[PDB]
RNA sequence: AAAUAAAUAUAGUAAGAUUAUUUUAGUAAAUAUUUAUUUUUCUUUGUA
RNA sequence: CUAUAUUCUUUG
């Protein structure tokens, strides 16, 4: 690519965003729900900034997020995203705030359940969280098997 | 969002570097003509909203004095498809604007750079069959660009060319004293 | 509203002389004084076309003043200010 | 560098005028609205799919 | 009799609030300021839920207890940001586990 | 119908316009089940996997088993068979294509692009396709 | 059902989106007059029924015509101007046709002396025809000579039998 | 009947009396006869300049390449296009300048045609679609109604059981087959077909038209269509004073009514538009050559009581410009007002076709100069358009305080920050602290 | 079950009809419609 | 075809 082109699209290829970004060009990989298109498409139509939502989890996964497409959301995910609460307790890393205090397992019949789950898998590091025997086989929660990084 | 020059809200989101591009001469000359077709179109829609009744028979002359459309519709149209086709014009305008703004530039750097005539020369963007959609007749010995391809002085001489006469005994009518060709009939 | 910013308008009058080149020269739409409304005409004097144009059809009897859209002026109302009118009672 | 004769990766030139002047070319061919050069390729019978083509 | 047959029924889309203006009259600037100040002291937005699909989306203007009305409440708000009008009651919350 | 009917003088029936069909009706999913057309344009396959599978597996020879798990096309009678149902949506529209397999975003975009949807703001640049938006966090069908 | 509501007044005549299949090819001197009826009443009747129906039904919900409730009532007494975009009334829209119009009328005098006084200066220049009335390529039209005698002092609809070529 | 069938050839004897009318019978003198109607073409119409006189510069020849003016001529006052001209694909390459006649029927100042408009050349396929449409689209459609088997009012039983006799096997005789029935695939309204037809072909097919008006030399171009009153003498005075031949017989006049050079209206003149209903061969169009897009709300089926036809619920209006109303009527009658409106709706499509390293100069050369901008002082419009402009140059002052404003919209755009929220996914604009954005009614 | 009133059930081993001559390429596999290849010798060949 | 087989392999 001769001349530099600055360009929002959705999800380049690897080649085109290096052949862009050789030239001193720019690739913004936006990722947009339908509302989303229809917002840009058809802008005359809302006066004020509405509030968008953000593109669903698979997407947010491979696109949005991703530094190799060069997603929009990388510096949300490595500023605000990446870092769990900062009470949270590592069995409760993943809820938005930590629904008790102690990170220990809070329920009798929670702590037997756990105890028979480290035993059950063998004792791994991350035994201690509860991961349910049983699969959705849903495309919506699947991601990369293999592939360049 | 987008639909200017700037960048859609989700570049700044993402911290993009759009700043320091480089400018460069480009005229502009698409976006004139949707300007043209968008402010022709505002226009007609504050006509067609505007329309009220002369109605030229009698039967239907009860009307005579109102809208053609009910309020009611009359204002949706206004929301809906008048005030925001003001919007399309003024994205049009919008990205015209700026441009004029990095073009003046372009120039004077080129003015700087170059000097007025070697930089006016080079930001010039004839072709050399512009003459063909322009002015022709300046173009006619270069290329045959005619629907009358016959009729061209190149191709001229094919034509030919009658001895016709004007008769006063038959009304004005002028008539053409060729003789005609005698023609093949059998076999 | 003053001139309008189409009271600029060029057209072409003779060829090589152009409306915008008297320029204030420049003729303001709305300050072109407005002819009075004319209704339909007087019967003329005699009984026999007074019969004949009364006879006449519906289209031919309409009356001509501006010739496009209304086609007779509006009369001016009877105040120049909006708050120059008087208010009522309620 | 010019404005006209930019460089282009695709390629893309201004129609440069006849190759020789003093002859004049009978023909005159347009580009399109996009900057195409007239030819279509169809297909004669594109309904059963024949690979039979057109120009 | 039908008031309104199967079809008709069957449109949710006329039904219910979906990408759609429930509110067809826009008031200027003293207007609202007027429509904002017959509201009595001491109202939340946040005490009047969101009515289910199952009932008809519509406002009725300002009528007199207006902000009892989701619909007018939330559009009369949005009036209010565009002709830059200070909203005096609260917003809408989201109560969350 | 003759000016002295009987028949026709004493009002019976009145005929209307009939409905037409699905306009993809004939694309039946068990052919999309099956296989998958491949190719570039004018050339295309119809690609199956074989069955002898899933009876006897065992005691045969492995290359006789695994000869099973390429793509294949079909034989061009079945294709030509299975096109010609796909070919019904216009006869006498020479100058037409087929309709495929699975709806290109032509196809899709095609039933939205028209000068009779623009005002829908529905289905306008693909719908159905989409994730449903998330609803109003109080959202509830009753 | 979808029968396209919206474009119903969206044509910029009042002939146009009206589906009109009970048509001929010739249209006689009266049928034509029948037609240019039919598209006004089919304006006038489906907007004055659209009138009565909701200004009736304003009626019967017990407000105003116009749908301006009792609030909207108190908003005009105390000079509260009572919605966000005034539009253009009935008045207006027939004001600002009429002003248009006496811009032109006066136009059209101004332009009538402008070429008034050029035509004359370019006649005492050319008595005689310029070299458009040249017929070595193609005959002359008898029907438009008579229209341009009067600019000329000679007689020129007098064409000899023979072409004439630079004529005089 | 057919030129090979032996049927042909029949009546060797009797065809023709033999003996001459003594009136108008006459013998073949020689080489030197000039017989009536005799031309060496085949004229189906064999009309000469008397019959069908046509009014321009010079009778159309093969010497030239259209019958008007060339070059502006130094003793009319010379006016030119509104809209500066493009030459395009089929343009006729050459100059076209047209005199202006009076209502007096002297020659006034003239005027220089458009060949985007008036010079595309005509060919006749193009032309074919014009006119296959147009006679496609004049049908009555209601009036193509008819029976069919169930519609026949007869009782649905077997009329005699099919077993021992000689008789036909028959039952429910409603059938197409019987006098009295019906058939079972029967024309009516619904089944018939109205043809779409998009404005690229309408454009170029009519463009075509007028230029053929313009090769045959039968185009008129007039200051204003104006009668001193609505009745009807003072159109049949005005036709007979300038020489238009109005009668059924004769070949008629197809008007396009603008108004003016001045002040040119997209409706017609209400004086002449009342005179204008004479009984002769005459027709008075809009001033438009485009026409809207058809639209078809039935495409499926599914509008069940349509009674209607099958295709564009939006046929061409019947007083639109034609090849067929073209054909038939000689003398095309154009005011100046609807030259005017037709080169100001073809502007845009005549520099959307141009080749793009063409387009790029006419910004160059001042082509596109536009009023929006105010580059340029705003031009001549039609008095309606002018009308709904000062109605937004009025209204354009209610926006101001408004942040809808739609003549300056998204001005907080480049002091704007957007923040991500996490516990929902919306990113919510802030201004100040403020929030700016507003989430969506469901 | 009978009569009266409504429907368009199905009928290549039940069947019967199906509207315009003077014509211009042949006989899976065949035949038919549209269409394709100048593949080498002394002559010859409708192959796709 | 439906069930049992759930990694590159397997039943009726
Ligand atoms: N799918 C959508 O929700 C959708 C689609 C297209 C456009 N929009 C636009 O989104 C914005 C708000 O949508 P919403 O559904 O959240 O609210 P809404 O549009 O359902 O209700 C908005 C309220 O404010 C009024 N209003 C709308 N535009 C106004 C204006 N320009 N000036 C004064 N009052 C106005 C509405 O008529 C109503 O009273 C509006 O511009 C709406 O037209 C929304």
């Amino acid at each position: 690519v001769p001349y530099p082109i600055h360009i929002e699209l959705q999800n380049a290829s690897a080649e085109s965003i290096r052949l862009i970004e050789e030239a001193g060009g720019s690739f913004t990989c936006v990722y947009m729900t339908h509302e989303g298109l229809y917002q840009e498409l058809h802008p005359e139509e809302y006066p004020i900034f509405m509030d968008q939502e953000l593109p669903e989890r698979r997407g947010l996964e491979s696109l949005a997020t991703n530094p190799s497409k060069r997603g929009w959301l990388t510096r949300w995910y490595e500023d605000s995203s990446k870092y769990a609460h900062p009470a949270a307790g590592r069995r409760y890393s993943h809820y938005l705030k930590p629904p008790t205090e102690r990170d220990f397992p809070a329920t009798v019949e929670e702590y037997e359940m756990v105890k028979h789950h480290q035993k059950w898998h063998l004792n791994q590091p991350g035994t201690g969280t509860l991961l349910p025997w049983h699969s959705y086989n849903t495309a919506d929660l699947v991601k990369r098997a293999a592939g360049r990084l | 969002s987008g639909a200017f020059g700037c960048g859609s809200y989700r570049s700044v989101v993402a911290g993009t570097q759009n700043v320091p591009r480089r400018m460069t001469f480009y005229p502009s000359a698409y976006e004139l003509i949707q300007l043209h077709k968008a402010h022709r179109e505002v226009i007609r829609h504050f006509y067609v909203r505007d329309k009220i009744f002369d109605n030229k028979f009698p039967g239907n002359a009860l009307a005579n004095g109102l809208f053609k459309f009910v309020p009611n519709r009359r204002e949706n149209y206004h929301m809906r498809e008048l005030m925001e086709s003001i919007r399309r014009r003024s994205i049009w305008m919008h990205r015209i604007k700026q441009q004029r703004e990095i073009n003046a530039k372009v120039v004077e750097n080129m003015e700087v750079k170059y000097g007025k005539k070697a930089a006016a020369s080079m930001l010039c963007f004839t072709t050399p069959d512009s003459n063909a959609y322009f002015a022709p007749h300046r173009y006619q010995d270069v290329a045959n660009s005619w629907p009358n391809y016959w009729q061209h002085p190149s191709v001229n001489h094919v034509v030919p060319k009658p001895r016709w006469r004007r008769h006063r005994e038959l009304g004005g009518i002028t008539r053409v004293e060729d003789p005609f060709a005698v023609q093949a009939s059998d076999y | 509203a003053a001139p309008s910013a189409y009271d600029y308008t060029e057209v072409e009058l003779a060829p090589g002389i152009f409306a915008n080149d008297a320029i204030e020269g420049v003729i303001v739409a709305a300050r072109v004084p407005v002819p009075p409304p004319k209704e339909k005409q007087p019967p003329p004097k005699n009984p026999l076309e007074r019969l004949k144009a009364e006879r006449r059809s519906y289209l031919a009897r309409t009356t001509i003043q501006l010739g496009y859209f209304p086609n007779v002026t509006l009369p001016p109302p009877r105040y120049e200010t909006v708050e120059a009118v008087p208010r009522p009672v309620h | 560098v010019g404005v006209v004769g930019r460089d282009s990766a695709v390629g893309y030139l201004p129609p440069l005028g006849p190759a020789d002047p003093l002859d004049t070319i009978p023909f005159f061919v347009h580009r399109s609205s996009n900057g195409v050069l007239p030819g279509k390729v169809f297909s004669m019978h594109p309904r059963n799919l024949m690979p039979a083509f057109y120009l | 009799y039908r008031e309104k047959t199967w079809y008709e029924i069957s449109r949710t889309g006329a039904f219910t609030k979906g990408r759609r203006p429930v509110m067809r009259q826009k008031y200027s600037r003293e207007a609202l300021q007027a429509a904002l100040a017959m509201v009595p002291p001491g109202f939340e937005v946040a005490d009047v839920p969101r009515p289910p699909q199952r009932i008809l989306a519509q406002s009725e203007g300002i009528v007199g207890r207006w902000y009892s009305n989701y619909w007018t409440l939330h559009s009369m708000r949005y009036q209010c940001l565009l002709a830059g009008v200070e909203w005096p009651l609260g917003e809408r919350q989201r109560p969350r586990t | 119908p003759k000016m002295g009917c009987e028949e026709i003088t004493r009002k019976a029936r009145r005929v209307q316009l009939q409905p037409t069909e699905y306009l993809a009706q004939h694309r039946m999913q068990v052919w999309q089940l099956r296989f998958k057309e491949m190719g570039p344009p004018f050339s295309r396959v119809w690609v199956a996997l074989g069955g002898k599978m899933r009876r006897r597996r065992v005691g045969r020879q492995v290359d006789v088993k695994d000869m099973r798990y390429y793509w294949r096309p079909i034989e061009p009678q079945y294709q030509r068979l299975y096109m010609s149902r796909l070919r019904i949506r216009d006869h006498s529209n020479k100058l037409r294509q087929p309709m495929r397999l699975r709806a290109t975003n032509a196809d899709i975009g095609s039933g939205s692009s028209s000068i009779e949807w623009e005002r829908a703001s529905n289905r306008k640049y693909g719908a159905m396709l989409a994730p449903p938006k998330r609803q109003d966090f109080e959202f509830r069908v009753v | 059902g979808f029968t396209m509501k919206y474009k119903k007044g969206t044509g910029l005549w009042d002939e146009d989106h009206v589906n009109d299949y009970k048509t001929n090819r010739y249209l006689s001197a009266r049928a034509t007059m029948r037609w240019y009826q039919e598209m006004e009443r089919h304006q006038t009747r489906n907007s004055l029924n659209a009138r009565r129906a909701t200004q009736s039904h304003n009626n019967n919900r017990g407000l105003h015509h116009t749908g301006r409730g009792a609030f909207e009532r108190e908003l005009e007494r105390r000079g509260v101007q009572v919605e966000k975009y005034p539009l253009t009334t009935t008045t207006g829209t027939m004001r600002v046709a009429e002003l248009v119009i006496l811009r032109r009328m006066e136009l059209e005098k101004r332009a009538e002396e402008a070429l008034a006084e050029q035509r004359g200066e370019l006649q005492k220049k050319n008595p005689t025809p310029s070299e458009w009335y040249d017929e070595s390529k193609g005959p002359l039209n008898p029907n438009f000579l008579r229209s341009m005698r009067s600019h000329y002092e000679v007689d020129i609809a007098n064409l000899p039998d023979t072409p004439l070529i630079r004529g005089q | 009947s057919s030129i090979f069938s032996p049927r042909y050839d029949w009546r060797t004897s009797g065809v023709h009396d033999i003996a001459p009318r003594d009136e108008g019978d006459f013998l073949y003198q020689g080489p030197q006869h000039v017989l009536p109607g005799a031309h060496p073409l085949p004229l189906h119409h064999p009309h000469n300049t008397i019959t069908r006189p046509v009014i321009s510069p010079y009778i159309p020849s093969p010497q030239r390449s259209h019958p008007y003016f060339t070059a502006p001529l130094p003793e009319l006052p010379h006016f030119s296009t509104t809209k500066p001209i493009v030459y395009t694909y089929g343009t006729m390459k050459e100059r076209i300048i047209a005199p202006v006649f009076n209502l007096k029927n002297e020659v006034i100042y003239t005027r220089e045609l458009d060949p985007f408009i008036f010079g595309m050349y005509p060919e006749v396929e193009e032309l074919s679609k014009n006119l296959t449409y147009w006679m496609v689209r004049c049908q009555n459609f209601a009036s193509k109604w008819d029976y069919e088997t169930r519609e026949i009012w007869r009782k649905a039983k077997k009329n005699w059981p099919n077993t021992g006799m000689g008789m036909p096997r028959v039952g429910n005789r409603k059938n197409h087959l019987y006098t009295w029935g019906g058939r079972t695939k029967p024309s009516k309204p619904w089944n018939m077909l109205m043809p779409t037809m998009d404005v690229k072909t309408w454009s170029k097919s009519n463009r075509m038209m007028l230029t053929l008006k313009m090769l045959q030399g039968r185009l008129q171009v007039v200051d204003r269509l104006t009668l001193e009153e609505p009745t009807q003498e003072c159109y049949l005075e005005l036709c007979r004073n300038m020489s238009w031949d109005v009668r059924h017989t004769g070949g008629g006049v197809l008007f396009m009514d603008g108004g003016s050079r001045i002040t040119p209206s997209s409706e017609f003149d209400r004086a002449f538009f009342f005179g204008s209903f004479f009984n002769g061969r005459n027709k008075i169009v809009r001033p438009t050559v485009l026409c809207d897009e058809q639209y078809d709300y039935n495409k499926t089926a599914a509008k069940q009581r349509m009674k209607g036809p099958k295709g564009a619920k939006n046929p061409i209006p019947i007083n639109r410009f034609n090849a067929y109303d073209a054909m038939k009527h000689d003398r095309l009658v154009i005011t100046e007002g609807a030259l005017m409106q037709l080169e100001d709706e073809l502007y845009e499509h005549k520099l959307q076709i141009l080749p793009p390293h063409i387009r790029n100069q006419l910004p160059e050369y001042g082509y596109l100069d536009s009023e929006a901008l105010g580059d340029c002082v705003p031009s001549l419009k039609t008095i309606q358009m002018e009308a709904a402009a000062r109605t937004e140059e009025a209204e354009s002052d209610m926006y101001k305080s408004f942040i809808d404003n739609p003549y300056n919209p998204w001005k907080d755009n480049m002091d704007a920050s957007y923040a991500v929220d996490g516990a929902d996914g919306t990113v919510q604009k802030f201004v100040d602290g403020k929030k700016v954005s507003w989430s969506m009614l469901s």
